[PDB]
């Protein structure tokens, strides 16, 4: 056996591996998925594309955009309502 | 001096899930907000960037690599649309 | 900088090498456009292996090949103690 | 004289969040049992197949869309290996 | 010929939804499931991305949550008692 | 809360064979389809091409094998079982 | 008169797989494959067809709604590459 | 070993699985957690980070790449759910 | 009464190419829009519709098969995107 | 040599719409569908993705503009025909 | 409602083949017909590679292959008729 | 009283690829030269459209499938730009 | 080794890098990677642009819009004379 | 203006140029678009694969796997045959 | 010592158009083919090499940039699948 | 200069367009025809090739990277069919 392998910066080597955590792979099983998924198919088996919203970030940025947001004066009550009043500061 | 702060139904919805983590995390997610209401430049590991689609300038920052902050800054309204782990999100 | 990796066997890293030198990337930088294709859809888009054997599911059936399940006399006794009553 | 009746310790275990379950549920679970050991064909919506995955020399039907009863015939045995959600037996 | 249904309850945001992106791209819903299901048994996988569930690990965590875990006075103490010694 | 159905006429065979492998992967055939549904909603199109089943790299091998004349022989079917299924007959 | 049977390395390693089912489902695989080596039609449940696909010749029946037998007729031969679940397949 | 130490029944039957690794693999997990007793930062091979989703207000590191603990820090006690490979966790 | 009459500046430079038509259907053109501006339905051969791709809530109708206007109604204001062919917008 | 026909049912819009690419795109709506015909045999499937109409990126930025408040005011349809048309009326 | 056909000619071999494969995905040879025309329409072009014919340069290769071409004495004196002077 | 006839000189060169047609072809030519200077509606066959890319202005329809005419009515007049295959006219 | 180069304005060249890092590659990886596909598919695999115009009919078009078409008594008078008497 | 460019081997740097000149595109155009394309969908608009054979080709390579092909006892014989006499030698 | 000569009938088809090539060409298309037959190893920029498929092994070479051959050797057979550009075959 | 020297029709249509060139474009044409006429090979920036479908028989080399010469030497003579832009002359 050899090796795979691909020099990532951090950001990108944490995120990657909590998605692959929590499809229940490893980072080594999720490569090698990858790579053989890439001979059977004689390709990369998906279109290669920039972060795009699902439909509910798609509707909370159209919510905001069209003035229906909700309102609040600093980000110390935000934290207080939106915890139910874990965080009342900072 | 600082941007009104507005935010979506779904970030409070979100935010749900935000109270469930430590106070020190959600401690991080408030200092990640109120540094973009003062207009300030986010830190390197925050990965600040726009996105590449038809979304009228929104925004995309990582408070840590799996938790991401969608927002934008219009007129002087800093606007929150999600925040959540990528595969809430994307 | 940190590293993604896997340990592969020999005839399946020359034959994903063949196929990425086909569409003229490196294996690396396939493994990079995986890895950010990964956390631009926050999943994993394509179809999955059957996954590893659910271990609690193994034994359970290792348990009844190898003949030493619990006889019952009845469906209604059956659920009458596992149950503990409620059927 | 019907099939005898054979359960795995784990298929115990499960029962325990099947007790949990209204007794319409669990009625419902033991009527597809006394078909099963009378070797009668179940109904269309309980899919009752082989298993050709990790479970080969088993069969599966659905109880429920999302109850899944893992079972085989063995002479003159039904063994019963495991009762419960998809995600929990696969 | 032995054709049968299937079929799944969804809410009604979801179903108007998933017609008007169906109309966009000049299919009907039955017939868009139905691809779906053939593309999956074609495929012997589902070919985009999910969600993963784990009842046990569920389970733990409410356990832990609800105040129900065991005290341990150490982690050497730990270790002896979960190893049993090794 | 108002919940619908979506539904679909399909044959017995592929009804049986899609909810074998949904099992496989730990999903109900409805969740699969709520979750087709959603992503169809979610990237405006069907996320993946359609396509007629493609063996893969293990089956192609098989296949290039037997074309290439290096198949085993066996002399019956009843023989090859008993081999292969080594005495279970 | 009888074809010539004809089985792949990989067959013999599948049925390392398929010897676990009940010897029931093992013979009709056998009366499956007899069919074929005597060319007779199989029954319209074995959804007994061409691979439109690259495929080289070969067919696609089903034993089990998901148990494939890809095989094919050449000279005076059967000549039997795989079988297994559409996951092990394709 | 400034937190108090709380574990999972679940932990406890995952660790019948963890004393079956050498000695070497056993020390190392126990200094993991008592790196993590003391509130100390792990090493950048453990990619220690908070989990999203279903897991929220819990944290995965990796002890080896296949060898993953589910954990917290709530109020003074450092809590531990769960112990094992990835597939068995999630 | 009557929406603000509002339009981009691509608009504009897609105008210098719709101004190159016949004058009857630079008035059909006008005549849509006017009907859009006083909260008419428009006819089924405008086939009239909200896109549900990356919109942010514009909506397409055809003043010719081959000629589309993508619009919005904002407050009290009737937006005009563009205009031109399927070529020209997607 | 043996010739038959493939077709579709289809509202006028689309007819007319479909010819007008393909008439721009150099083709005949028969050789289109022949090309589709032959590349989905080619490929074993639909060689590209099924979605709804995307906004392309100049079409994006108009839309962003409008949504920033950053358009264009006109008085009429009539006065901003006059304008935009440099007096085609 | 106002719907219309649209329609090719197309060889036996060639329908059969098309058909089958899409008996394969799930879906009819006319549904399929529609998602193209529909698709063409949504992306404002077609989504795959095509072929590009000429007739311009078919027929000055057609006359050349005919032998009907027009002699030039020197790369110079062609030069010098064909820019008129320059 | 129709429109009066006028034709590029374009036209009248690519009509002479028109008249090595068979009679019924060339006739058919002129069904449809006339029904455009009358003011007739075409037949669904002809898909008489405008245009909207590089020849806005005028229109197009297809004599038969293979040959397209492009002309406009611009005031009294039928103006006859072009006769051809889409190849040969975009 | 050669190149396969093309000048483009500065906006355009902005947004390209910027999609392909979101992708995880550099420009110059993405125009080989299309290359490659233009070579493997025997032609360009996605929707093209509206072609440059036809100069043959921009300039029928421009003759007529400036006035300076041939008239006709008739369409049996116009097929006589362009087909030389055939019609 | 600035340039987008890649080095490329000389095989591919000419079949590109022939694709794309008979695609009636220059190299610079035919990179533009694709970078167009690419901004357009933020993606690239296309899968990734090796050559595949189309259906002719398919086709010949079934015959010959068949024994179906023609013999040819030289590649001077063969080349006599195929050009019509034009090339009778080496 | 040499191989049997082999080709399908696709392959006289295109040898149609490779007729009309210059002398110069066919004869290269002639010292690649003959080279094949004698089992040699060919030059670097034929950039001879078999195709990643299910295709049985046969190979992809380039006479030239934009004409390339189809081939495999199989037993002591040579065979000739197609000849022609990347369009025509791929 | 061993090469007699014929052109087209088409040709000296086409060298009207080139004709508006600068003097320097113009003899860098004549520099390459040259060349050809004398049967020596072009520079690499030129990526002379052969034509492939319709036009073989027949080659292309670029005398500027948008200006194309289309050409063949058929017997003793060189033969020139076409010089103009990619979408002029495909």
């Amino acid at each position: 056996t050899e090796m795979l392998s691909t020099r990532i910066d951090h950001d990108t080597k944490i995120a990657f591996t909590n998605v692959c955590d929590e499809m229940g792979l490893s980072t080594s099983q999720a490569i090698k998925l990858f790579a053989k998924a890439v001979i059977n198919h004689g390709g990369i088996p998906f279109e290669l594309r920039v972060p795009q919203p699902n439909e509910v970030t798609a509707s909370a940025i159209q919510e905001l955009v069209e003035g229906k947001g909700h309102k609040a004066e600093s980000v110390e009550a935000m934290l207080n309502e939106l915890t139910e009043g874990k965080v009342k500061h900072v | 001096s600082m941007y009104k702060l507005e935010y979506s139904t779904q970030f409070k919805k979100d935010f749900k899930k935000i109270t469930k983590m430590p106070i020190s995390d959600i401690i991080e997610v408030g200092n990640v907000i109120s540094k973009l209401q003062r207009g300030e430049k986010l830190e390197p590991k925050n990965v600040d960037h726009p996105l590449t689609g038809n979304w009228v300038g929104f925004r995309d920052c990582h408070i840590k690599p799996d938790l991401v902050l969608i927002y934008r800054v219009f007129n002087d309204q800093l606007q929150l649309a999600r925040i959540g782990s990528q595969s809430d999100l994307f």
